[PDB]
């Protein structure tokens, strides 16, 4: 903070300074070059020459001046001093000046007061008033100039603090963990400061100004700060000639103002400013610290680059939009996104209020041409795209631009309908400010989602212009525009995978107020429903003429998908708006009408038949090729997710007559079109992943959650076999991430263990030949034998039988029996393995257990059985 | 002096249909014996058919505030704009409300309003709420003032 | 997803395995926040004082006029800036600076005797003199006037000038203000008052339930408190100052112009708008109660809430009270025919149901003064209401009205009152103090129930209201003390007011059985209120008698009793009846009166007890 | 998620994705990433790179590629915080908290409000006192 | 000076009669400004 013990002020700007400061690059001009890079940078000119030749000449017209001669420069004095004084401050501001030119400078400017540790300065003679303005711009400098060097020192003592605190903590810490075993009681309060945010944790730690003995600090680092907290106050002046440059700036300002009536209100105002400045040193500190960022060397290069590239782009911000501004912009944010900076300093980067530039930004170009077609949609996308990267690299990121969510809506329309634009239109910026935020999604107010529900009303009443124009049929309503609304009320009322109970119930009240929202059907008055509605639309696909414009997907839209995707986005939205459970246990009453709402709104039959809806199966053909049908231009299994969704949300499954019903009408068929969809060359097709993420996503976990109402199943034996044995076949099935197959594991072993004992003889048999083999895929099979056979030990063991259940028919005895001698075998000839023997030597126990030991080897074997549909490898 | 609602008064509810590009003015009227649905009465032609406002004529039993109404359903005030009240029939001595069921003619998500006996649930009152910018909401009603009622229950308005 | 932010917790790594740089910038944003903000120093009179100064003003070498000086062209420059005609008010630091130093230079900021009670008033009139003499109301007017209704920072900084140049009651400021208004006809100024009070917030149940459910769902407001319930109380509340203070001092003048503005084109009720957003706050403040009725105890956050809606509606009360009182009838008949009492109903009922809640907890005691503070406001401005009333007035008509709606409300608080001024001779009472042989005050509850069965004025149901009121100790003993020091000490003084209205009113309106009936369920708290209930006649303004009201000390009754004051009188009485003429009689009276005054401070200093 | 990864791997991500340089967008195709995938360590698939490519041209920037980077990599991150969680009290080694250091541990260390361990361990009487903190951890969370 | 919206009105063409008639009437410094508020308008350059 100071040069010496002697605690006075040395000459600003005089010293070290080492924060980040722009590069000062020129180039050489030449026209006998044709380079073309020359173009970059200014041209160049003999700074040394125009130091030495502006303090001459200041030094010169000062002396000149001091005898008021009536022969000024040019005429006047503001003509001898302002053009000069404009060059000196522009050199100033520039720091071209160092030690010896800023000593010379400042003793013209105040030789009493700038004295290093008959003559008058500019400030006592008599200036005019364009003359002071520029003085005032020259001591706001030199106030600035003190307040870095201020912020320099602070974070100099910061470094060596921050040190030693850390230390301190560390060894606190291990002291406590020391004395943990005889203190007991007090370590939780010992370790609620190392169990707090970082933040609140130095927040206590610096809690000491004022008494406040609540304070692990030590008396040394207490004293350490208190020092530097004075030594920062005397700095400041917060606590003879003038011999500082406060107290000469305001002497000066007061003396000008009460010795002439200032008739330029920017000279009163500049002069007032600077003496507030004078007296409020602290609020200094205070605008500067928010402001003020620390790197480590490593990260020095970079930040001088991403500086560099804001710097451009907030150049860029005084210039008329162009195409070449737009290209050099778009380059710029493309090198702002590139430098790594930008992910590893968010606050940095907040601080710096790039957002806020790019925003500026956005709103110059919507503005320009707002009420016709905007100009330059891909400088649009490239701001909306860099604030959705900016919302995602931190949460602090997303609350700054949450702020700004009013605008983003007003403009959320920019972009919609364009495909390919998607994750760069407002909208999209919207959702990003509020997604998986349960803070900003609460914050989220009434008035925002009434305008997201006014324009999703707009788009089911009104078709798409551009559509239209471009060729598309002329339906009457925008599901393009639709979904993207409804998704973005999705984020707004879903946030974290759970429902957001107030959104949910205000944009269902603004949905049953608008019912057009809806789309053409559920309207009402006249129409159809959703299944007579996916039905039209899968029609629409299957019909080129009514999908397509009719003059790589471009500029195709699939107008049957996009109906399709709207729908399906609807339903998702109200699914998740639907009420919980437990509420609904607890008998809420707004929770019960809402679900009365929801459940009138969509009938059961009509989610349950667009379930039932079948796909199209990817074929192989001649050559040895498949044909596979387009994911964008169709059905898809991401729409019968949602309605899956809606089914358990809203209507729910508790009967195993409804249960058994959706499982026969809608779910069996696509478990046994994915289980057939398990060959080499089918298995990569887009198809194939797709149902069986839509399966392992959304059928399964179902199944897994309504799996104790498969407890009295008698007569539905065929149907829940088959379900078994398609689930078995589509997790020996290959090309499925750990997730889905433990969710199959789940499923099945959950499924078995609720079923009856008698019932799963064909599974026994499917495993008694799969098991032997002991390969990576057995460890599902060897669990759910173990589990089956603890459960159902009685069902063979004892002579009567567990019960009503009754006993084993002999085969499955033969079954049993041959599965534990495959078993043993298979481990007796297998080489060791942890986890296999882990799990196959429970499984042996178990079926050892559940075999009665009198039982009897069958000489004669079963009823001519039938392993003809047995096969390898293909199995059928 | 603009009188104000107050609730041992008899009312009845007028409508305006511009049906045929014409005029009209229905009472709301219900039978209650033998007919719970209700229906609409002309009065515009009352020089040359006698309207029958026995069964038109209402009486507002109760008018209280939609805290107050909650609380009693867990467990002369005059009319404010907010209130929850209860319309009956000054004939059949039921009372106003939005039964469960619909006549289904492609309403599909509204009920039909008729009477019952049972004052019982929220299905009976009625919330009023102001017509235009000028009336607000918690002053009190006059007797020239529009109105719109929603159903506690259905939370829909008399349509 | 507390859950969630437990683990979090459990994962957090600490400062020493954090690096430097990041650690660096945490105490950097920790320091300015902690030391760096919260120091203060004191500047702004000295800085106001040298900039009215004049520099040189004999050497100045011109003569030609007195220049003006840096604070008059400070403040000139705002004024041109603000008379600038524009679409919007632009936000402007220098004004946000320079308005906050001179608000902080116009104040200058126990027992005070009354020599430094008139030195702190002519200080106070001399620095705000300093201001109002280069154009600050103007100023502040023109500032206000071109905000045109839009709430900001702005604003603030000059109703807080406003309110800094008006403090006491400024009667030139007032005048300076007034004459501006008249000459300039300025509608936008009352435009952009009632735009500014309608913009004004209230208490959001809605918000407060989402801000519990974010703070439930176990994360940390990392900013400060939720600011979203009762958005700008301190903006509300220095908007409301700042036009009470425009009347304050019975300034007839500001208390006709507010409520209509004769030479303008257009006019605003700023009495009426005042009185809406009563209504508005009146609301609010009985739906958070509704919010917390069930639940037992009231959070930390909850009680700020109310403390700062009570805050919010105490100084509208004090507003509307400023507006009624000298009397300005035409702001009385204004509120008369507003929707007041509506509003004073729902406060009645707050009020009632409030006082039972709180009273039994004892981590509300804080609220309940509060509470009870703003109900002796509204009692006050209902008595203003009633200044200058005759024999069955209108307006005490419509205020027994009102007190027959809110019949239940104002029963209990009576009973309220009552319950806890029978205290003190519960309490006196030998019965009672025989239980306590010793003077350490600590009787057992046991003990105290019993006292209070046998005193045999409390009824069954105020013991045991009394008992669940009394601090429980872990020697099941309360110190009586303490008791009637906290729940009797804010009886005799909020319920005088009561009493004082229930008596003008019985006295204004003698046929009314609805008030009667009142009076005989009032009439144990009258009864204790006679002794301190002062009484006298005086000739009113409005060439009418008029009676007065007011409180006496028993001390002034004490030293009035004083043998050597009785001795005075008698002298007085025999001078002036015998030899006092009768033309300076009422002279001699009051002569009388000054130095009996003086006598019973005299008295008052030379006994001791 | 508040800035899950650190300087120094998104440092080394930094030179994965640099080796190829090129303006950033130029030579970051579909074959790079799964030759960066295998230059960093982890061995993903053929279909665990078209799951990628097309969500995702082919050309992949340095904000994306961060981005799906981060979002699968924000897993396995409780490591070091069970062992700390288990090195910091208890250390008799039978890895179970007493109900008096479920309770200091409860004492909200940032919300501050009492009774609701109590409510805890009585509304999970048979978890008990004899609880692990990682079988706990996933009891307690969802 | 007033309207940016008619600046951008003024084209190459414009541009080119205004240097014609620079060219044609000889010297003018009314017709200097008029470039230099082309140029620069409400401290937003106009790079074309
Ligand atoms: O005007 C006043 N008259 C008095 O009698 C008096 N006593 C104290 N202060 C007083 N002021």
């Amino acid at each position: 903070l100071f040069p010496d013990e002697n605690k006075k002020h040395g000459l600003p700007g005089i010293g070290l300074s080492t924060s980040l400061r722009p590069r000062m690059q020129f180039s050489s001009p030449s026209f006998v070059s044709i380079s073309n890079e020359c173009y970059q940078y200014s041209p160049e000119f003999p700074l040394d020459i125009l130091k030495s030749k502006t303090i001459q000449m200041l030094t010169e017209a000062v002396k000149e001046g001091s005898l008021h001669a009536r022969d000024p420069v040019g005429g006047t004095t503001e003509f001898l001093f302002v053009p000069l004084i404009k060059l000196f401050y522009t050199l100033l501001i520039m720091g071209i000046f160092h030690n010896e030119d800023l000593k010379h400078i400042l003793q013209l400017i105040e030789p009493s007061v700038f004295k290093e540790a008959p003559k008058e300065g500019l400030l006592q003679m008599k200036l005019p008033e364009p003359v002071k303005l520029q003085m005032c711009l020259l001591l706001q400098y030199l106030c600035d100039c003190q307040v870095r060097h201020r912020i320099e020192a602070i974070v100099a003592f910061s470094d060596d603090f921050v040190a030693k605190l850390q230390d301190n903590q560390r060894f606190r810490y291990n002291e406590v963990m020391q004395a943990l075993n005889m203190s007991a009681a007090l370590t939780a309060r010992k370790t609620k400061e190392f169990r707090s945010p970082p933040q609140e944790q130095i927040n206590m730690l610096l809690n000491f100004k004022d008494d406040k003995s609540e304070c692990p600090c030590p008396e040394e680092i207490r004293d350490q700060l208190l020092d530097f907290h004075e030594d920062l106050m005397t700095h400041c002046g917060i606590e003879k000639k003038s011999s500082t440059l406060q107290q000469l700036i305001s002497e000066t300002m007061v003396r000008w103002a009460q010795e002439s009536v200032i008739e330029d209100p920017e000279l009163v105002r500049a002069m007032f400013v600077l003496l507030h400045r004078q007296y409020d040193g602290i609020g200094g500190l205070v605008r500067a610290l928010p402001k003020t960022y620390t790197i480590n060397g490593v990260s020095v290069e970079d930040t001088i680059n991403l500086l560099a590239s804001l710097g451009q782009i907030r150049s860029l911000l005084s210039v008329r939009m162009g195409k070449e501004e737009e290209k050099l912009m778009i380059r710029g944010l493309g090198d702002i996104m590139n430098n790594k900076v930008f992910y590893q300093h968010p606050n940095l980067m907040r601080a710096l209020g790039m957002h806020e530039t790019v925003m500026e930004v956005m709103v110059n170009v919507l503005g320009g041409g707002e009420s016709k077609e905007i100009t330059f949609p891909k400088m649009v996308a490239n701001c909306c795209r860099f604030l959705c990267y900016f919302c995602r690299i931190s949460r602090q990121n997303q609350k700054a631009m949450f702020d700004h969510l009013s605008y983003l809506l007003e403009n959320s329309s920019v972009g919609l309908a364009s495909p390919a634009m998607r994750g760069s239109t407002p909208l999209d910026v919207a959702a990003a400010s509020v997604m998986d935020n349960n803070e900003l999604a609460l914050a989220l107010r009434e008035p925002d989602l009434e305008k997201v529900v006014r324009y999703l009303a707009g788009c089911g009443l009104q078709s798409c212009q551009m559509l239209v124009s471009k060729g598309y049929p002329d339906i009457g309503w925008n599901p393009v525009e639709g979904e993207r609304y409804l998704d973005f009320l999705r984020f707004a009322v879903f946030c974290n995978g759970e429902s957001v109970e107030e959104n949910a119930n205000v944009v269902v009240r603004l949905l049953i107020r608008r019912p057009e929202c809806f789309g053409p059907a559920l309207r009402g008055e006249g129409g159809n429903g959703l299944l007579a509605a996916m039905e039209e639309a899968i029609k629409i696909a299957e019909d080129p003429s009514r999908d397509g414009p009719s003059p790589e997907e471009d500029d195709t839209i699939h107008m049957g998908n996009a109906i399709m995707t709207f729908y399906s986005a609807l339903i998702d939205l109200l699914g998740r708006c639907a009420p919980e459970m437990h509420l609904i246990h607890a008998g809420k009453g707004e929770a019960i009408r809402i679900r009365s709402i929801l459940r009138s709104l969509i009938p059961l039959g009509d989610l349950v038949g667009v379930i039932s809806i079948a796909f199209q199966m990817p074929t192989i053909a001649k050559d040895g090729n498949v044909v596979e049908p387009d994911m964008s231009a169709g059905f898809c299994p991401d729409h019968k997710a949602a309605m899956v969704l809606f089914l358990d949300s809203v209507y729910g499954i508790e009967v195993q007559d409804f249960l058994l019903h959706l499982l026969e009408v809608g779910f069996l068929p696509d478990l046994r079109a994915a289980a057939s969809l398990d060959t080499a060359a089918l298995s990569a097709t887009d198809m194939a992943l797709a149902l069986n993420r839509y399966l392992c996503t959304a059928v399964l976990p179902l199944l897994t959650r309504c799996a104790p109402l498969f407890a009295g199943t008698e007569h539905h034996a065929s149907l829940i076999d088959s379900l078994l044995h398609t689930v078995y076949r589509l997790s020996k099935g290959c090309s499925l991430t750990k997730a889905q197959r433990d969710s199959i594991e789940v499923c099945l072993l959950s499924i078995c263990g609720q079923l009856r004992p008698s019932m799963m003889q064909h599974l026994l048999r499917r495993l008694v030949f799969d098991v032997p083999l002991l390969n990576e895929h057995a460890k599902m099979p060897l669990k759910l034998l173990t589990n089956h056979y603890e459960r159902c030990w009685k069902y063979y063991c004892l002579p009567g039988g567990w019960g009503n259940f009754g006993a084993a028919s002999e085969e499955e005895l033969h079954l049993s029996r041959k599965l534990f001698w495959g078993i043993f075998d298979a481990l007796s000839q297998k080489k060791y393995e942890q986890e296999l023997f882990k799990l196959a030597l429970p499984c042996l126990s178990a079926v050892a257990g559940a075999l009665p030991p009198d039982y009897m080897e069958s000489n004669y074997v079963s009823m001519m059985e039938k392993q003809s549909s047995m096969d390898s490898e293909g199995n059928f | 002096e603009i009188q104000f609602l107050r609730t041992d008064d008899e009312v009845v509810l007028q409508c305006t249909a511009t049906i045929h590009k014409e005029q009209q003015k229905l009472c709301l009227a219900a039978e209650g014996f033998g007919n719970r649905l209700c229906f609409l009465e002309s009065t515009s032609n009352s020089k040359n058919v006698p309207p029958d406002l026995s069964i038109c004529t209402f009486v507002l039993e109760q008018s209280l505030s939609v805290r107050a109404l909650q609380e009693m359903l867990a467990n002369h005030r005059t009319l404010l704009y907010g209130h929850a009240i209860l319309l009956r029939h000054s004939y059949s001595g039921m009372y106003l409300c939005c039964l469960s069921t619909s006549r289904s003619s492609t309403d599909k998500l509204a009920f039909d309003v008729g009477l019952q006996e049972d004052t019982t649930g929220e299905a009976c009152w009625w919330t009023i709420h102001p017509a235009s910018k000028q009336r607000s909401e918690g002053e009190k009603v006059r007797v020239g003032d529009d109105l719109i009622l929603v159903s506690v229950s259905s939370e829909r308005y008399l349509h | 997803q507390r859950k969630r932010a437990v683990v979090a917790c459990f994962r957090m790594a600490p400062l020493y395995n954090l690096p430097r740089h990041r650690a660096v910038n945490l105490f950097l944003q920790g320091y300015e926040k902690s030391w760096i903000e919260t120091e203060e120093h004191y500047f702004e009179d000295k800085l106001i004082e040298d900039l009215a100064k004049p520099g040189a003003e004999p050497p100045e070498e011109d003569e030609g006029t007195k220049r003006v000086d840096p604070l008059h062209q400070l403040i000139l420059l705002f004024s041109r800036t603000a008379l600038t005609e524009k679409c919007k008010l632009e936000e402007d630091f220098l004004y946000m600076a320079y308005a906050d130093i001179m608000a902080k230079s116009c104040h200058d900021e126990e027992v005070k005797s009354f020599e430094e009670k008139e030195m702190e008033k002519q200080k106070l009139l001399y620095q705000q003199a300093r201001l109002h003499d280069r154009g600050a109301a103007e100023m502040v007017l023109q500032t206000i006037s071109a905000s045109k209704g839009e709430t900001g920072p702005m604003v603030a900084a000059t109703l807080k000038l406003g309110i800094a140049i008006l403090n006491g009651g400024n009667s030139t400021v007032q005048q300076k203000m007034l004459d501006y208004l008249k000459e300039k006809k300025d509608v936008g100024f009352f435009q952009s008052l009632a735009g500014l009070m309608q913009s004004c917030s209230v208490l959001d149940l809605n918000a407060f339930e989402r801000q519990n459910k974010a703070e439930g769902l176990g994360m940390v407001t990392e900013e400060g408190s939720g600011e979203k319930v009762l958005q700008d109380d301190e903006f509300t509340c220095d908007l409301f100052r700042f036009l009470q203070l425009l009347c304050e001092g019975h300034n007839s003048d500001f208390q006709n112009y507010l409520r209509t503005q004769t030479g303008n084109n257009t006019t605003v009720n700023i009495i009426i708008s005042t009185v809406d957003y009563l209504l508005r706050v009146q609301e609010s403040i009985s739906d958070f109660y509704w919010y917390y009725s069930g639940k037992d105890v009231i959070d930390e956050q909850g009680q700020r809430n109310f403390s700062k809606a009570i805050q919010v509606a105490k100084q509208v009360f004090n507003t509307l009270t400023e507006y009624i009182q000298g009397p300005c009838t035409g702001n009385q008949q204004s509120l008369a025919h507003s929707r007041l009492w509506d509003a004073v109903v729902g406060f009645l009922h707050v009020f009632a149901h409030m006082q039972m809640k709180l009273s039994q907890d004892s981590s509300q005691i804080e609220l309940l003064k509060e509470l009870m503070d703003l109900q002796k406001d509204m009692v006050v401005m209902l008595l203003s209401m009633l200044e200058g009333n005759v024999v069955n007035g209108t307006i005490g008509k419509q205020m027994v009205d009102m007190l027959v709606e809110s019949s239940n409300n104002v029963e209990m608080i009576l009973k309220f009152f009552d319950m806890f001024l029978k205290l003190k001779d519960l309490t006196s009472s030998d019965t009672f103090k025989e239980y306590d042989p010793d003077g350490k005050g600590v009787i057992s509850k046991r003990d105290f129930h019993k006292a209070m069965e046998s005193h045999k004025h409390y009824t069954q149901s105020e013991t045991e209201f009394l008992l669940s009121c009394a601090e429980t100790d872990e020697n099941e003993t309360l110190d009586y003390e303490e008791f009637v020091k906290r729940f009797h000490e804010p009886a005799k003084d909020i319920g005088f007011n009561v009493a004082v209205l229930l008596t003008n009113l019985s006295e204004h309106m003698p046929n009314d059985t609805r008030l009667q009936t009142f009076l005989e369920l009032a009439e144990s708290v009258l009864n204790y209120f006679q002794p301190f209930l002062g009484r006298i006649e005086i000739m009113g303004s409005a060439k009418r008698i008029e009676r007065v009201y007011f409180e006496i000390s028993e001390s002034s009754r004490t030293q009035w009793e004083k043998p050597q004051v009785k001795e005075s009188k008698r002298q007085f009485i025999f001078d002036v009846v015998n030899e006092g003429g009768e033309k300076e009689k009422m002279e001699l009276f009051v002569n009388f009166c000054e130095d009996t005054i003086f006598e019973m401070q005299l008295a008052a200093q030379i006994s001791e007890s | 998620m508040a800035d899950q990864l650190t300087e120094e791997q998104i440092a080394e991500f930094k030179e994965a994705f640099s080796l190829f340089d090129k303006d950033g967008d130029g030579t970051i195709t579909t074959k790079e990433l799964g030759t960066v995938m295998r230059s960093l360590g982890q061995n993903p698939t053929e279909a665990e790179l078209q799951d990628m490519i097309n969500e995702v041209n082919g050309t992949i920037d340095f904000p994306e590629f961060l981005t799906m980077m981060a979002r699968k990599m924000k897993d396995t991150d409780s490591e070091e915080e069970i062992r700390e969680a288990f090195r910091v009290f208890d250390k008799d080694g039978n890895g179970y908290i007493s109900a008096a250091e479920l309770r200091h541990v409860m004492t909200n260390l940032g919300e501050k409000l009492t009774d609701e361990e109590v409510d805890e361990m009585i509304r999970e009487a048979d978890i008990d006192g004899q609880v692990n903190y990682e079988e706990f951890v996933q009891m307690m969370t969802a | 000076v007033e309207s940016p919206e008619a600046l951008n009105i003024i084209k190459e063409g414009h541009i080119k009669s205004i240097i014609s008639l620079l060219d044609k009437h000889g010297r003018n410094h009314k017709v200097l400004d008029v470039l230099c508020s082309l140029c620069v308008c409400h401290g937003v350059a106009v790079r074309s």
